[PDB]
């Protein structure tokens, strides 16, 4: 059987919650792998599909994107991406075109998924309403706490369904990750879910 | 044909003999 893999890039503003959110996946910490020449660390992130295994291989920085855009080899035969920002931090939001740009520049027109970090934190600075980069570029969104695991598998199953082409593939279960550090208001995440959908009527 | 860099994991060309990732050359 030939295994079902993909590289995903995973970039975003420095501090935005890019490590902390690939590490959740267990499995993909213990395996993950150090490319020394690019300074990268990659992730295999196995989710299992109702038809079989994925894995989405993640390359995470090692802090270098606070300096400057990532070379060439980071991007390159890159088949997927998540772009994230920190939604307590609007310049995080305001770089994200930036990071589509130098994205799209080397791997063209891939599945991208957009993600708002750490909503667990009650005092939000970048809301729904003004969360509309994605709509205007063809991209899905979500809002995402890495420290709680809130909403962690939907950017990769909405890849997943894009790069394979089924729209009704599923996640059977979830991969072991780590233990929430912090709790996500269940009421909270209720009225955010809210909140997106109302933007998405404008 | 193509073969994985055992590096970085991308896939790379067959007549590639380093990776277009990462450098590492084709074992
Ligand atoms: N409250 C909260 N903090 C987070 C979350 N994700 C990351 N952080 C914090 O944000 C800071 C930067 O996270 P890091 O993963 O290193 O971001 P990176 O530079 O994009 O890789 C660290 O202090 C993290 O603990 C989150 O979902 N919620
Ligand atoms: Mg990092
Ligand atoms: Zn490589």
């Amino acid at each position: 059987e030939p295994q079902v893999q993909f590289k995903l890039v995973l970039v975003g503003d420095g501090g935005t919650g890019k490590t902390t959110f690939v590490k959740r996946h267990l499995t993909g910490e213990f395996e993950k792998k150090y490319v020394a020449t690019l300074g990268v660390e990659v992730h295999p992130l196995v989710f299992h599909t109702n038809r079989g295994p994925i894995k989405f291989n993640v390359w995470d920085t090692a802090g270098q994107e606070k300096f400057g855009g990532l070379r060439d080899g980071y991007y390159i035969q890159a088949q997927c991406a998540i772009i994230m920002f920190d939604v307590t931090s609007r310049v995080t939001y305001k770089n994200v075109p930036n990071w589509h740009r130098d994205l799209v520049r080397v791997c063209e027109n891939i599945p991208i998924v957009l993600c708002g970090n750490k909503v667990d934190i009650k005092d939000r600075k970048v809301k729904a309403k003004s969360i509309v980069f994605h709509r205007k570029k063809n991209l899905q969104y979500y809002d995402i706490s890495a420290k709680s695991n809130y909403n962690f598998e939907k950017p990769f199953l909405w890849l997943a369904r894009k790069l394979i082409g089924d729209p009704n593939l599923e996640f059977v279960a979830m991969p072991a990750l780590a233990p929430p550090e912090v709790v996500m208001d269940p009421a909270l995440a209720a009225q955010y879910e809210h909140d997106l959908e109302v933007a998405q009527t404008t | 044909g193509t073969w994985d860099c055992d590096t970085c994991l991308v896939q790379n060309k067959p007549e590639a003999v380093k990776c277009v990732a990462c450098e590492t050359p084709k074992p």
